């Protein structure tokens, strides 16, 4: 919750975009689509069928990380 | 005779004095609560019977009765959605364009602003859109106007009435004895020749003699208003004779075997109707006048008071050979004494009859548009899925009852039940090696492809365009299937269904049909459903056959079917019942079908369902990305779970933004599930410790003391909250972007 | 030595990358902070601790690792 | 008629005698294995079974390895597999370090001295038979396609 | 003594018996006298007939036999029944009943192993017993 | 920039390093 | 009225369900009457 | 302490320490607990009596 | 192995015994409690663990106690 609160916000202000989490942050809908679903882009596209990038090995990890967190279930 | 009718008069007096005593059908629960746990055991056991007292006759008299008052609730659902059908819906609208307005039986009150989920539908009107099907229903059933519903609804609310009134008559004023139970083979051939067979007539009768004339016309463009009533279609023949002039002959053809003579209303067309993109009715009417017949027929199987008919103790006891021993024998003692056997074999066949159901309904659309209805088909696919998939581990879950609580070993010496008892080792090795084997050459491949497509090695990959794993076998089915008609099945127009091969059938510039192509990304989650299915087999049938005993605990059988241990020795035996093995296989039926309907919704978004537009080319709903992305699990997570996800999540302000409300409810009562999976009751009892001492503080503590849930109840609310929030958001999601999109 | 002189448009290297199942487009795609090497963007911010504390060549460098060697020793 | 007996007539053990365990082809089959042939020294045990196993070893990796699509498949598959074949005979050392007490006997399998010469010819035979089926696949035009080269 | 000529009761045969541990480390015997031939549930899954007369049966635990001994009690009223010991050496060593006697019943001549001389709320704290080979029970 | 003769006295440096925690290792196993 | 029906009538679960309906019906139809309450007016 | 009084257990592991019972039985032989004390609340594992010594029980 | 003791709360009621299933337990004479008999544990090596002995004792908070320890073959409930 707390690196939730501080990376929202702190993309929110370096964006240019404050008013952004200043509407969408008082309620969970704003949380889920203009923070995880907005800024999850990037990341899901470091590899594709079209090619790849630097950003891959994080979009690796990022689904290793989905994984496992599973398998402790 | 020996099937006669033996029934006990006044057995209970009807009496409102239990109705006051909680508890009654237990004589531990019976003395009253003493602690909160009495509740939940109040609660979880009552419709236990057979645990309450040892008389069969009264637990089968119980279980007749309860089966009529589910019946009553039954129609009283029923009679509910005819009546809703009726009065708060836009069926006419619909009836009249049916390609272009939304249906939409649900309206909502003015209160908190949640009339903004009255949302427009069309046909001027305003209502929560329903995607049950039921517009398609009354179409086919030629129900023209909102009268005929309003008379099947008080069809309905008198048939639950009369459902009640029997289970209330048949328990508490006259009930049936344990030798009237004690009929198989009755049972087997009344409800073969007489709920099928008589059933299936009376549909084929109504279907020729009402829905074909209906529906031909409605096909033909005839507003509904203007058609004649279904009376009119029973006493002109003319009338009916410019439809199908076959009824001009009468039934003379039916009694000489003339029967090609009714040709043109009982076909074997196949395919879809162009108009409507469903199944020809003629075919129908055919197909279930063929099952009537059938099942009449079956229906005269069974040996009865009269000398004709088969022994099914004979039958089982005449089926034997040298791999199995005594063979069969004793099977027929076993179903006509537990109940629980019974209801394993059957809730087994209907799960795996509501799949099929799910398969051929997809695949072929037998209702007037309800092909283009896409919230529709992917409803009725889902849910009929989540119910055959519930419905299969319940089979495995009473029979593992029925193996703990009803089995012999006396009267089941050296047959088929005992002889797989005495190789459970090796059915249990065999299949955790093949599910092993399975498990990683199906999801090794995702791995793999996944790895490959980050290395930056397309061509190492799994795929089309890469080493190819075609699926020959399903492929070369296909194939054959689109070349039967004409070739092995010389009477039919056209094929069974157009997802074998064949044209594209489009209603109303939408696709009703076309064929479904089957490439590697088709083989790797086929093979992973296998690998599911394999697994949930493998927890449900290790839960069954080590029920009684195994080399840990040697006195299984006495603890019973639910406990939570037998204490933290041997190294631990948490979790060694067979329930907590129906309590794990259905997670993984939750994670299988949620697999099946991921793939289904994918792969018709993908390849099937889309719009027609000029030049004859298919704009699909997500564009033909199953092929290159249903291949890794990142293709998974972006292009179906990232990128559908939009419409449920912008939902907000909208009509569907009930669905988004539900799918972060539902996010909410899944994790909160996790509370009771993962804890255990040692600290929530001296957490309620603490709690009973502040209550103490201020004297207001309870006299029933407060206690935890128990270790069974603690799986089975983390179970139960966690399938309802899973559920509930692939409910939410599906439904909100294939109402958008669709 | 090349981040000192510009710190806020070159990108900061936190060590190299050799793998064998790479690929050639990954090894292109890893090619970053001007070098001619696969290799991964620091986030660690040791080159602005670093440098603020006075480092500004890799002899220096080095020298410190040298002297942890040598202390952990 | 059964078919299906308890094994070796002890009904108590865990164990059932079928006939795909106990009939007179698997007991042919299961004593004309090397692992289980009588006459066999440990050594020629091992010889056999690695050659066998090294000499199937080499296909896998020459056909779907990462340099299968270059001239220098087979010469990669023969090296992947040789250094498989080595990893295997490290897990056959260790496992006859941790597993046997040293012991005068050494004409059985489960003794030090009879695993230890079990490793040599094991190691022997698995270099000989991937030698054997690189030369095979190295001057046979058939098996480097696998089998397209007649179309 | 166990009479290793005891006859077994009829079974088939079931993949539940004992491993090589059985023959390894040691082995359990039960024996048993039944007044008539009859079907009794096996401890390691599977339904055996005992015959009239008395009945020798192998194990791999202890648990499994005196799990076989309390179903034959409560199903079949039979008390009469030994539980052996044996080792691969061949050293039979009798467990169950100990002195002949049942353990719920009193018998002279047995000691008292484990008793305490407190409640268990007089056992020490760790800490007294910290870096000391000094017993929590006192 | 670094050299080859300074990753070969650091490489030097690392197996004193590895010497000493060797036998660092050996005395808390006593 | 049947006694045993009244105390059928006056167990947990029916009282539980009928006054947390009145007390919705309440809630319900105050926010009928008196919507969009963010406040106490002043 | 006597027959039928209503007595405060004083025992620190009981689940009814500072509780009130009612006294069943008071044996006169040599047991080191011979107050059977019968309680109200059910313990834990369902029973609702138990044996104290005398210096467990205070009459209130 | 796993130690099993039995304090002077115990009542003699022989259920504990006679919930065992690996014959630890036994009753031996005593003169502390009525019915002259309380549990002893002879057979420790045989104990699994799992304490059906401590849920059969009736008297408050249990006099039968079972405290895990070392784990052998036989306290594992290893048939191999
Ligand atoms: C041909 C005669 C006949 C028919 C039609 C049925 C029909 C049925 N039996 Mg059944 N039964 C029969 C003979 C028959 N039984 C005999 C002879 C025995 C004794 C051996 C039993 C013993 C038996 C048991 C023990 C149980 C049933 C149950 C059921 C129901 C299954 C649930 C279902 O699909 O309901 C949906 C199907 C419907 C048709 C819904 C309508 C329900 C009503 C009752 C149908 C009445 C039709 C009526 C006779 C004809 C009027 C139609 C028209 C002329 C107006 C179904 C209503 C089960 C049940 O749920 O019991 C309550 C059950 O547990 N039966
Ligand atoms: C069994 C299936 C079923 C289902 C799921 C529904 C569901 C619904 N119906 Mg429906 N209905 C059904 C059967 C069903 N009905 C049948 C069989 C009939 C024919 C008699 C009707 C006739 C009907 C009408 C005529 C209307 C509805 C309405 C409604 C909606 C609101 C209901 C409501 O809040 O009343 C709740 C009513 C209560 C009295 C609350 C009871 C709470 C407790 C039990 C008692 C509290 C007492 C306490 C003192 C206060 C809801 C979607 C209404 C609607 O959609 O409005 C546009 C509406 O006007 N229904
Ligand atoms: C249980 C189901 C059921 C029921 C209740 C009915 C009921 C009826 N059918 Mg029907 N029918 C059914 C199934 C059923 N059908 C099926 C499955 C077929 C296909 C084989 C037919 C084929 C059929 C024909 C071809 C005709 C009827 C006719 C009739 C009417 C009888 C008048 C008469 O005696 O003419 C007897 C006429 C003679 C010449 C003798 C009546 C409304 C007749 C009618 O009036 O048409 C509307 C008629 O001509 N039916
Ligand atoms: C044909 C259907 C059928 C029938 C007649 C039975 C009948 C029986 N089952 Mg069975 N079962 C079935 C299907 C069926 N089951 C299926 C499909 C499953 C798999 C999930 C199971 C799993 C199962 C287990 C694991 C057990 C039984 C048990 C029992 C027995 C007692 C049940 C009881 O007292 O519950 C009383 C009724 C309840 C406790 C109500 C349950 C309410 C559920 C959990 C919540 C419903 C949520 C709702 C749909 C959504 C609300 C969400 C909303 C708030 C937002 C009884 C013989 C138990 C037993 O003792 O057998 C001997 C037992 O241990 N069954
Ligand atoms: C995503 C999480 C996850 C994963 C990977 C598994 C994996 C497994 N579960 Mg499990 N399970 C899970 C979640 C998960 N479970 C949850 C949440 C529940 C909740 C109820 C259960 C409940 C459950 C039950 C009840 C059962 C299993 C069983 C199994 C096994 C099935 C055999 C198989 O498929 O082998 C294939 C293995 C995999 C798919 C794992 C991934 C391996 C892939 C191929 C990559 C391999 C990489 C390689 C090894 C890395 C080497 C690097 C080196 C440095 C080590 C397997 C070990 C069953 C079992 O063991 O019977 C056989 C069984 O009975 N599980
Ligand atoms: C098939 C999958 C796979 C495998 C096997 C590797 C293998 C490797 N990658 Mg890699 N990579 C992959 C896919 C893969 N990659 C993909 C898909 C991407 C996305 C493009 C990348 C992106 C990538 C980058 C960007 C980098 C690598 C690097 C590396 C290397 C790490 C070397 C190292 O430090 O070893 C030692 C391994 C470890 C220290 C990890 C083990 C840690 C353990 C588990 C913790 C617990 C230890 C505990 C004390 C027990 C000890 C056990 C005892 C036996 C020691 C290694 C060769 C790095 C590299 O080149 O460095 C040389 C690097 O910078 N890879
Ligand atoms: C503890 C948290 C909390 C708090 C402080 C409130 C407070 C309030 N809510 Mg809210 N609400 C909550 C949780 C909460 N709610 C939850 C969890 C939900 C979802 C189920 C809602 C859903 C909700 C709706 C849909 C509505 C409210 C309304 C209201 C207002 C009450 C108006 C009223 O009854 O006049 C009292 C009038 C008298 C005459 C007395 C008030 C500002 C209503 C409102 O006016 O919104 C501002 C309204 O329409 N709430
Ligand atoms: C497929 C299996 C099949 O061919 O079964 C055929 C065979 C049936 O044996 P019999 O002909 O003895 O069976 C007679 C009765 O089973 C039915 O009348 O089953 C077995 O041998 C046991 C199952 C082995 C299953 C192995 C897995
Ligand atoms: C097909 C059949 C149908 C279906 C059913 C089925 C039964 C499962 C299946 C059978 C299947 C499977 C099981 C087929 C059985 C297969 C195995 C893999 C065949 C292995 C053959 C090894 C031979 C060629 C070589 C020895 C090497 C020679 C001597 C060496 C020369 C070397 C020596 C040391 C000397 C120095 C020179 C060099 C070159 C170094
Ligand atoms: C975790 C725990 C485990 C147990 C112990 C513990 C202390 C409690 C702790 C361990 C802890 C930590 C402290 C362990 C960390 C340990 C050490 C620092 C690991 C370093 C290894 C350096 C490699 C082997 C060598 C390069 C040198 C090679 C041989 C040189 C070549 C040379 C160059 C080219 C130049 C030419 C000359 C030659 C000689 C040829
Ligand atoms: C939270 C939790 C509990 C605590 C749950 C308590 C004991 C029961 C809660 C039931 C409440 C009282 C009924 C429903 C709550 C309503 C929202 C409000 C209460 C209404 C009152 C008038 C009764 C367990 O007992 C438990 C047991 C085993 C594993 C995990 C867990 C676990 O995670
Ligand atoms: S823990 Fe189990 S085996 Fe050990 S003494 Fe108690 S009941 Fe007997
Ligand atoms: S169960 Fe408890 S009270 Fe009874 S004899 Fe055993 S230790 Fe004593």
């Amino acid at each position: 919750w707390v690196t939730f609160y501080w990376h929202w916000k702190h993309v929110t202000i370096w964006q240019g975009n404050a008013g952004q989490f200043n509407e969408s942050s008082t309620y969970i809908m704003g949380w889920l689509r203009d923070y995880l679903w907005l800024n999850s882009s990037p990341l899901i596209n470091g590899y594709n069928p079209f090619g790849m990038n630097s950003l891959s090995v994080w979009s690796w990890m990022f689904l290793f990380g989905h994984l496992i967190w599973a398998t402790g279930f | 005779k020996k099937v006669s009718i033996t029934v006990d008069r006044d057995p209970v007096a009807t009496s409102f004095e239990k109705w006051a005593q909680p508890g009654h059908f237990s004589r531990t629960l019976a003395k009253g609560p003493k602690t909160t746990t009495w509740i939940w055991n109040l609660h979880a056991d009552v419709h236990d019977f057979d645990s309450h007292t040892n008389s069969l006759e009264d637990i089968s008299r119980k279980i007749f009765s309860a089966h009529f008052g589910q019946l009553s609730i039954i129609f009283l659902w029923l009679s509910g959605m005819y009546f809703h059908g009726a009065r708060f819906s836009n069926y006419s609208a619909w009836l009249s364009n049916p390609t272009a307005v939304k249906p939409s039986a649900q309206v909502v009150w003015p209160i908190v602003g949640q009339e903004i989920l009255n949302g427009d539908v069309g046909g001027g009107f305003q209502g929560v859109q329903v995607t049950s099907g039921f517009f398609q229903i009354w179409r086919a059933s030629g129900i023209t106007s909102e009268v005929e519903l309003y008379w099947c609804a008080l069809a309905g609310l008198l048939m639950s009435g009369l459902m009640i009134f029997a289970g209330w008559f048949h328990y508490h004023k006259a009930a049936p004895k344990l030798e009237w139970f004690q009929n198989a083979e009755s049972m087997l051939n009344h409800h073969l020749s007489g709920l099928l067979g008589l059933g299936c007539l009376s549909w084929a009768g109504h279907q020729i003699h009402i829905s074909l004339p209906v529906n031909k016309l409605l096909d033909a463009g005839v507003a509904p208003q203007e058609i004649p009533l279904p009376h009119e279609f029973l006493v002109n023949r003319d009338l009916m004779a410019q439809l199908y002039p076959s009824f001009s002959k009468g039934l003379v053809p039916f009694f000489t075997l003339n029967w090609s003579e009714y040709s043109d209303f009982l076909t074997f067309k196949g395919g879809l109707n162009p108009v409507t993109g469903g199944l020809w009715l003629s075919d129908t009417a055919h197909h279930h006048l063929a099952l009537a017949v059938l099942f009449i027929v079956a229906g005269h199987m069974y040996r009865t008071n009269w000398g004709i008919g088969h022994s099914m103790k004979e039958i089982l006891e005449a089926h034997k050979g040298p791999f199995t021993g005594e063979g069969h024998k004793g099977l027929y003692e076993i179903l006509t004494t537990s109940w629980h056997a019974q209801l394993a074999i059957n809730l087994a066949m209907m799960g795996s009859v509501s799949i099929i159901v799910a398969h051929h309904m997809y695949a072929m659309p037998p209702y007037p548009y309800i092909a283009t209805d896409y919230p529709t088909q992917l409803s009725i696919f889902t849910h009929h899925m989540w119910i055959g998939g519930f419905c299969v581990v319940g089979g495995a879950a009473h029979a593992g009852i029925f193996m703990v609580r009803d089995y012999n070993p006396a009267q089941n010496y050296n047959n088929l039940l005992d002889r797989v008892i005495r190789h459970r080792d090796a059915i249990i090795s065999h299949l955790n090696w093949i599910c092993i084997f399975l498990g990683f050459h199906s999801f090794g491949l995702y791995i793999h492809n996944d790895t490959m497509r980050a290395l930056g090695r397309t061509q190492d990959m799994f795929s089309d365009t890469a080493i190819q794993l075609k699926p020959v076998f399903a492929q070369w089915v296909q194939s054959i299937h689109t070349l039967a008609p004409g070739n092995t099945t010389p009477n039919a127009l056209a094929t069974a269904s157009y997802a074998f091969g064949g044209d594209v059938v489009a209603v109303g510039n939408k696709v009703a049909m076309m064929p479904i192509s089957l490439g590697t990304a088709d083989f790797m989650v086929h093979h992973i459903h296998a690998f599911t299915i394999h697994v949930t087999v493998l927890i449900l049938l290790k839960g069954v056959l080590f029920s009684r005993n195994s080399r840990l605990i040697p006195d299984k059988a006495n603890l019973g079917f639910r406990f939570p241990c037998d204490g933290p020795g041997r190294g631990g035996t948490c979790q060694s019942s067979a329930w907590d093995s129906v309590f794990l296989g259905l997670f993984w039926m939750y994670n299988c079908i949620s697999v099946v309907i991921f793939h289904f919704s994918w792969k018709m978004q993908s390849d099937v369902w889309g719009t027609v537009q000029a030049d004859g080319t298919v704009t699909h709903i997500t564009g033909g990305n199953f092929a290159q992305s249903a291949i890794t699990i990142n293709g998974w997570l972006r292009d179906f779970l990232w990128a559908q996800a939009s419409q449920v999540i912008q939902s907000y302000g909208s009509a569907l933004s009930a669905y988004g409300l539900i799918f972060l409810g539902a996010h909410f009562i899944w994790a909160f599930s996790l509370m009771f999976l993962f804890s255990g009751r040692g600290y929530w009892q001296e957490l309620i410790e603490s709690i009973v001492w502040a209550h103490n503080k201020l004297n207001v503590a309870p006299a029933i003391q407060p206690r935890a849930l128990s270790i069974t109840q603690g799986r089975a609310v983390g179970l139960a909250h966690y399938l309802l929030g899973g559920i509930g958001t692939t409910w939410a999601f599906f439904l909100a972007r294939i109402i958008s999109v669709g | 030595e090349q981040w000192v002189l510009n710190p806020l448009k070159v990108k900061p290297i936190a060590h190299a990358i050799w793998d064998p199942h790479f690929g050639q487009p990954a090894v292109k795609a890893f090619t970053k902070g001007g070098v001619s090497y696969p290799v991964n963007i620091a986030t660690s911010g040791v080159y602005h601790w670093w440098y603020t504390i006075g480092m500004r060549s890799n002899t220096d460098l080095y020298a410190g690792s040298l002297f942890l060697l040598f202390l952990a020793g | 008629s059964q078919f299906i007996k308890p094994y070796n007539d002890d009904p108590f053990v865990g164990n059932l005698a079928t006939p795909v365990s106990t009939s007179s082809f698997t007991k042919s089959l299961l004593s004309n294995l090397p692992a289980y042939r009588a006459g066999l020294s440990p050594l020629l045990r091992g010889v056999e079974i690695g050659l066998t196993h090294g000499y199937f070893l080499v296909g896998p990796f020459y056909k779907l390895g990462p340099l299968r699509n270059s001239d220098v498949a087979l010469l990669s598959g023969f090296f992947s597999a040789l250094g498989l074949i080595i990893i295997l005979v490290a897990c056959l050392t260790i496992y006859g370090v941790v597993s046997f007490e040293e012991t005068e006997a050494k004409d059985q399998l489960q003794t030090a001295k009879g695993w230890r010469q079990f490793t040599s010819g094991w190691l022997v035979g698995s270099v000989g038979g991937a030698s054997f089926a690189y030369i095979l696949i190295s001057n046979i035009p058939f098996l480097q396609t696998a089998g397209m080269s007649m179309l | 003594t166990l009479n290793l000529q005891i006859p077994s009761p009829t079974f088939e045969g079931s993949t539940g018996g004992w491993l090589r541990a059985a023959e390894v480390e040691e082995k359990y015997a039960i024996t048993w006298t039944s007044p008539k031939e009859q079907v009794f549930e096996m401890p390691t899954g599977g339904a055996a007939i005992m015959r009239q007369g008395e009945n020798l049966l192998y194990l791999a635990r202890k648990e499994q036999c005196l799990a076989l001994a309390t179903q034959v009690k409560n199903s079949f009223k039979i008390t009469d029944y030994k539980v052996y010991r044996i080792f691969p050496s061949g050293e039979v060593q009798y467990l169950h009943p100990k002195d002949g006697v049942f353990p719920e019943k009193v018998n002279a001549g047995r000691v008292g192993v484990g008793n305490v001389s407190h409640s268990i709320g007089k056992n020490l704290n760790p800490a007294q017993i910290k870096f000391t080979s000094k017993s929590f029970n006192g | 920039m670094i050299s080859d003769t300074q990753i070969f006295i650091a490489l030097i440096l690392a197996l004193v390093s590895l010497v000493l925690a060797i036998r660092l290792g050996r005395a808390l196993y006593q | 009225m049947d006694s045993n029906f009244l105390k059928y009538l006056s167990t947990a679960p029916v009282l539980f369900t009928v006054w947390l309906s009145f007390t919705a019906s309440f809630i319900i139809e105050a926010n009928r009457f008196f919507p969009d309450m963010l406040y106490f007016p002043m | 302490v006597k027959r039928g009084s209503k007595v405060r257990i004083l025992r620190k592991e009981s689940y009814w320490y500072q509780d009130i019972g009612t006294v069943a039985t008071i044996d006169t032989s040599g047991i080191r607990y011979p107050v059977v004390v019968r309680f109200e609340k059910v313990s834990y594992s369902g029973v609702n009596t138990n044996n104290f010594s005398l210096d467990e029980v205070v009459e209130v | 192995s796993h130690s099993v003791k039995v304090y002077d709360t115990c009542i003699g009621c022989t259920q504990c015994v006679r919930a065992c299933p690996c014959d630890v337990l036994e009753m031996v004479s005593w003169d502390g409690c009525k019915a002259g008999q309380i549990a002893s544990a002879p057979r420790t090596e045989d104990c699994i663990g799992c304490k059906r002995c401590e849920t059969a004792c009736p008297t408050d908070f249990l006099s039968v106690r079972v405290y895990l320890g070392g784990e052998t073959t036989r306290s594992m409930g290893l048939a191999y």
